[PDB]
RNA sequence: GCCCGUCGCUAGUACCGAUUGAAUGGCUUAGUGAGGCCUCAGGAUCUGCUUAGAGAAGGGGGCAACUCCAUCUCAGAGCGGA
RNA sequence: GGACUUUUACUUUGAAAAAAUUAGAGUGUUCAAAGCAGGCGUAUUGCUCGAAUAUAUUAGCAUGGAAUAAUAGAAUAGGACG
RNA sequence: UAUCUGGUUGAUCCUGCCAGUAGUCAUAUGCUUGUCUCAAAGAUUAAGCCAUGCAUGUCUAAGUAUAAGCAAUUUAUACAGUGAAACUGCGAAUGGCUCAUUAAAUCAGUUAUCGUUUAUUUGAUAGUUCCUUUACUACAUGGUAUAACUGUGGUAAUUCUAGAGCUAAUACAUGCUUAAAAUCUCGACCCUUUGGAAGAGAUGUAUUUAUUAGAUAAAAAAUCAAUGUCUUCGGACUCUUUGAUGAUUCAUAAUAACUUUUCGAAUCGCAUGGCCUUGUGCUGGCGAUGGUUCAUUCAAAUUUCUGCCCUAUCAACUUUCGAUGGUAGGAUAGUGGCCUACCAUGGUUUCAACGGGUAACGGGGAAUAAGGGUUCGAUUCCGGAGAGGGAGCCUGAGAAACGGCUACCA
């Protein structure tokens, strides 16, 4: 349709965005980045509407601007940012750091961080390819290009990146019994050590997990994303770690705790 | 009130295909042509106004003309521009020949000289300075980046002539 | 101009097709080179997000790679002579792949001269030590040193010349030389 | 199809750059390339052992299988390197809660490695655009020849 | 280009048009309460039918279905928490029960009578809107 | 008792029909073909690189012979560009 | 990793799956159509529950079934395994 | 939320339609109309025609200020505050509107690019640019030609512009540069062995061609042509390097070349200091814009499987002037009869082709509540198409754009 579309209609917007129905008409339609339009979460909806520091959009743009926020160590300044999956929220006044990871729900959850945890990201690799003059590299799913890489990485595997500078300093395999976290589908948000992979050669590798309850699942090899060992992640994981409760279990819970 | 064109040849007006960058047109958007009309560039009885330039005088001074003279309203402001004007040789400084203008500022008449361009200045050699040692260091970065992997790959085969020692 | 669309053209059912949607840019074609021989003229045209493809028309030189003896000089192209697609670019000695040409030989004989030493048709000590060392691989081939006596080689050409502004090509050699050979000469 | 001539063209048929040297004295007159499709497809005797050309050959030509997996009836033999099959099916209505049976026509590319007949049941694996209506290639001839020597004669 | 800014109607109306028995049964509601339409009837036995639809459907499904139980037993909950039914009847079979009387003796009009402040349902509706 | 058709009057609808009747729309033969785009030529002018003269400038460093780089100016000849 | 496999329909479970819309949970917009809010204290420098679930069939993928109903085979043995 | 009722008879039971009844995010219209909230709205007919206004522009300390601009002051005799105009850059290819065409088209659910283009954002990425190569080529930085402006003007008339005179660049056109190493060729000589060598040239990246490497299906041997590393001088060669995909002639690499030569910084802003051999020597901080290739993101272009309303008073259709396929080429960003040439005779059809109709844009959907259905969707989201009708095209990463141009018709 004679060329690159700007704008984004607020209903077409993403629903994990948790945006209302009404009040205005469009959303902030992420910029070109490092995460997909559907998976990215723009600055503005994190500061103004994830974390109440802001009421007009215009006062997020001044607060941004300020280069109070940093991504994964860069200022940014982009009101609409494309920020995603595993990246690393900076705020050095309130004293603040964020990382972002999904629900259980499927959303991205406000999580509260060390200052120590928030200098190193994790990233799964996406693509390993030889490069130009001789020099392999890896680039994982957040668009980060990293060379010379261990040569035992391969795709699907997960790392550990420095975020202060580039280099890739630990990484784990993907093997039968990893601590992986769903990422895509209706099954994301839960996490649970892989089962069992079902091939299948040149059509969607499916993936068998099983969390910390013995309850099962699968998926597809793509939004599976490797993040450590049985009961040992790498990375904080919020209040629920992917369990998926029922709506019954739901309803016994929140009403459980009920005494004003 | 129709313009001349040069180089149309005809006694007579025709409508010709105008684009960017020629006579009798000046565009209103990227690569926005435009078919006008323009009168020929031979003299005729229907001509309002023949624009002439003088070649050679003759042995009288006209009015308004010979007579008055009008300056240059502007002076040079790249440096070797300024360095041809008078012909200085690319030593006796150039910060000096800038022909600066006077301006009354009521009871405070004002002396402004341009801005000269393209004059060798201290910061631009410092920012020379600064892309040669850059891109050296670099160089020698990628390079021992390059004899890092070589060592891993190295004591990797190693280790894979050592496991092949264990069985 | 020029539209390369499927949308026009009948279905492979039979049935005329309507028009949906006007001309795109995306779907244009341009006109062929249509290149000849002598003298250079070449002309850029910019495509399809920046990228200028270059077309030659009249070309002199080209690139010619001698396939079995590892080298590739640059050779002034004397005419076509045959090709597959059209006979009309054989009488025109119109310039495009897969063009049966005869180029120069001379670079190529001063190359093998210069490095068997033994001259083809019908003293420095190292060189000497060279050609001694050479030998069993003199053995050229009947038909391309007959093709060399004339002095005029049976070349294919195999690069885009209304498209990378090139004429390159290589040499006839094997089977595909017998075979140009015997077409060559049984239409005459 | 093909069959017969090899050089039967105005052009010279050959694979792309597969050199073979003529000083080099061989005892095969030519170089032949191939490889294999993948997903279980045998790459056959007659591909390797034969001296066809076909560029659009999955197993010695420029193409690759990828994408859709079908099978069919061979209905139309009558082109050449290139077949018609039909796929027939049943189509599930509603209303009526029962089916009816449909089928489309599938032009197909087929190898001078294999040698089909009508009736023959083949399985085709898409690739490329190779002509106007040609999306697939012949990858695997499941049938035989539908017991025709069992019609000889008397005793 | 905004969003749909959804909607829905509360009252259905009798297939029949004059069917005089319903007419005077409507009527003694009407009176009995202090009610100006039969609209403000229509309306609850509107709201009404679609509980009973919602529980008919739950009574076929299996028992101790995940859904029967969960939203079940959810409406139940709902039903008693306005006083509509009773805590002994609870369990979705008094909801395919239930009647208009239950649902119209619940409102603000009828409470702010039956114990006093009122001594009839015309000077309820009067308080009432009178703020 | 009921009842069928020709025939007669008022209203309405549709059919057949000289006019080889008319109107709109989509396709379309043949002929004529504007226009931008491509291409062989064109050269109002306006410079370009190469060859050499006539007057000064700046020195690779010398007692005389010796000798490079940048710039500008007019009689005059080759190789191409806009 | 090498070597080959008669083809189907049916049914199950699952994955892949935008929102709004529908069905539907929670929250007293004073009620209600709605909205996705809100609820709590130290109401002088916080506390905190959410923003569910379901359907989403035909065709394509994936997985379990082996009744029903088709299909192919060893008779001029040109058969089966070794 | 599974209901009927009035009308053929003298009366009866039927058949059967007419009429009654109820709703419609369903239009209109009529009579009446007081309060809160919510708020659809020139679609239907005429994708009919339109007066006037407005709806697309845009500047950071950081490309270009000698406004004969304003402000003055706080140093500022190159400039520096602030800033009209003009240049340059990006944007105007999104948005908004309409439903005219469109019936295997679009759309949808599902796929593919081992079949391509992509501004941007994001992460990566660059020591080679000169030349018989000591009496040297600006790099302490090479060339003009222009607007604005001044001034002279033309027409009834426009966002019309002519002649003259000035002047900028991150515009235009040029054009130097940096380590070590090694690999290939040639090769002066010296000297016969089995042969080894001073020093001359080539080797950034991109582009075009030819060639080679890119192993791995379990394990061993003889010979010919070349010819490598170590001699324990008959000879051995031992450890030997391997990425990815289901799949490649893949990524990546080497050889011989090729090119009216792509790129490799003649740019800007704040600070202004280190270190002496005291040369305006040599260094040195922060980030701005740019710059080739790869990745990423936003895209786009094609593309597999299956699914559309009425119609036989449409049964055969398709190859004129491509219809279905093979070869080669051309053209494209690229696949392909997309086009050309040669060649063949193929392609669809009662499982309904082809043709006609549609007051036909497709989908999410909507109305109607026993179920199965019936009916509808121009219209708040997604996809497509158009800008009075047609074609053509410039600019550009992206348009066959119309609040762009060109031509024809109205």
């Amino acid at each position: 349709a004679r060329g690159p579309k700007k704008h984004l209609k607020r209903l077409a917007a993403p629903h994990h965005w948790l945006l209302d129905k009404l009040s205005g008409c469009y959303a902030p339609r992420p910029s070109a980045g490092p995460h997909k339009l559907r998976e990215s979460l723009p600055l503005i909806v994190f500061l103004r509407n994830r974390l109440k520091y802001a009421l007009n959009g215009r006062e997020v743009k001044a607060i941004l601007m300020q280069r109070h926020v940093k991504v994964d160590g860069k200022v940014r300044t982009d009101t609409t940012y494309p920020a995603g999956f595993m990246d690393v929220i900076t705020l050095d006044a309130t004293n603040e750091n964020f990382r972002l990871v999904y629900d259980v729900k499927g959303r991205f959850a406000v999580h509260r961080i060390t200052d120590e945890e928030a200098s190193y990201k994790l990233g799964k690799v996406k693509k390993v390819q030889l490069g130009k003059k001789g020099v392999p590299y890896v680039v994982t799913h957040d668009g980060r290009t990293i060379r010379y890489p261990d040569p035992n990485i391969k795709v699907n595997d997960t790392v550990k990146i420095d975020l202060a500078s580039g280099k890739i300093t630990d990484f784990i395999k993907f093997d039968a019994g990893k601590l992986v976290y769903v990422t895509g589908g209706r099954n994301l948000g839960r996490i649970g050590t892989i089962v069992h992979k079902e091939r299948h050669d040149g059509g969607f590798d499916l993936v068998h997990i099983k969390d910390s309850l013995d309850n099962t699942f699968v998926t597809r090899l793509n939004n599976v994303f490797v993040i450590g060992e049985q009961g040992k992640p790498y990375i904080s994981l919020p209040k629920g770690k992917g369990i998926k409760l029922s709506i019954a279990e739901e309803r016994d819970r929140r009403r459980a705790q009920q005494g004003l | 009130g129709f313009p001349m064109k040069q180089g149309v040849l005809l006694p007579t007006r025709i409508k010709l295909l105008l684009t960017k960058n020629v006579s009798c047109y000046r565009p209103r958007r990227d690569g926005e042509r435009k078919r006008k009309s323009v009168r020929g560039a031979i003299v005729g009885p229907d001509l309002a106004v023949l624009a002439l330039v003088i070649v050679k005088k003759g042995e009288q001074e006209l009015e308004g003309l010979t007579d008055t003279t009008v300056p240059k309203r502007l002076g040079p402001k790249r440096a070797n521009n300024i360095r041809k004007f008078f012909g200085l040789s690319k030593e006796d400084d150039v910060r000096d020949f800038v022909i600066r203008r006077e301006v009354t500022k009521g009871e405070k008449t004002y002396t402004k000289a341009p801005k000269i361009q393209r004059l060798v200045t201290p910061q631009r050699l410092q920012r020379k300075r600064h892309q040669r040692a850059l891109k050296v260091r670099n160089a020698q970065a990628q390079r021992e980046a390059a004899a890092e992997y070589a060592q891993l790959l190295a004591k990797r085969l190693s280790e894979r002539k050592a496991e092949k020692a264990e069985i | 101009g020029i539209s390369r669309d499927s949308r026009h053209k009948r279905s492979a059912t039979g049935a005329k097709r309507a028009q949906f949607r006007k001309k795109r840019k995306f779907e244009l074609g341009r006109q062929p080179a249509n290149t000849k021989i002598g003298a250079k003229r070449i002309h850029s045209v910019r495509t399809r997000g920046g990228n200028k493809k270059y077309r030659a028309l009249r070309i002199e030189t080209g690139n010619f790679s001698w396939a079995s003896e590892g080298i590739s000089k640059k050779t002034r192209i004397a005419g076509v002579v045959y090709h597959p697609s059209n006979n009309e670019l054989v009488r025109t000695n119109t310039l495009t792949k897969a063009a049966i040409v005869q180029i120069d030989a001379t670079p190529f004989r001063q190359w093998f001269e210069a490095h068997y030493g033994q001259t083809l048709g019908k003293k420095s000590k190292n060189a000497e030590r060279k050609w001694a060392a050479r030998a069993a691989s003199a053995k050229i081939e009947s038909s391309v040193e007959s093709q060399f006596s004339a002095g005029r080689l049976y070349a294919c050409i195999s690069s885009r010349p209304g498209q990378s502004g090139r004429c390159d090509g290589y040499i006839l050699e094997g089977e595909e030389l017998a075979f140009y050979l015997r077409r060559l000469t049984a239409k005459k | 199809s093909t069959e017969l001539t090899v050089q039967s063209e105005r052009a010279f048929q050959k694979q792309p750059h597969i050199f073979n040297n003529p000083k080099v004295k061989t005892s095969k007159r030519t170089k032949r390339w191939y490889k294999n499709a993948g997903l279980g497809f045998k790459t056959p005797k007659t591909a390797i052992e034969g001296s066809y050309i076909d560029k659009k050959c999955p197993f010695t030509g420029l193409v690759s299988i990828r994408g859709k997996i079908l099978t069919g009836t061979v209905v139309s033999t009558k082109m050449h390197r290139t077949i018609v099959i039909r796929r027939a099916y049943l189509h599930y209505i509603p209303k009526y809660n029962r089916y009816e049976k449909r089928h489309k026509n599938v032009p197909v590319h087929v190898s001078p490695a294999f040698r089909v007949q009508v009736g023959d049941i083949v399985t085709v694996g898409q690739c490329r655009p190779i002509s106007k209506t040609v999306r697939f290639n012949v990858v695997k001839v499941s049938a035989a020849a539908g017991k025709a020597n069992k019609q000889f004669a008397k005793f | 280009p905004r969003a749909p800014r959804t909607y829905s109607k509360t009252y259905s109306t009798p297939k029949r048009p004059y069917e005089s028995s319903r007419l005077d049964a409507e009527l003694k509601l009407a009176g009995e309460f202090g009610l100006k339409n039969k609209k403000e009837i229509y309306r609850i036995s509107f709201q009404l039918s679609k509980i009973r639809r919602a529980a008919r459907d739950l009574l076929t499904r299996d028992e101790k279905d995940p859904k029967r139980l969960f939203e079940g037993n959810a409406l139940i909950r709902r039903l008693v928490r306005v006083g509509v039914l009773s805590e002994d009847k609870k369990k979705l079979d008094y909801v395919l029960a239930l009647k208009v009387e239950d649902f119209l003796e619940r409102r603000l009009q009828t409470q702010v009578y039956k114990l006093g402040l009122a001594k009839s349902v015309h000077h309820a509706r009067v308080l009432i809107t009178q703020r």
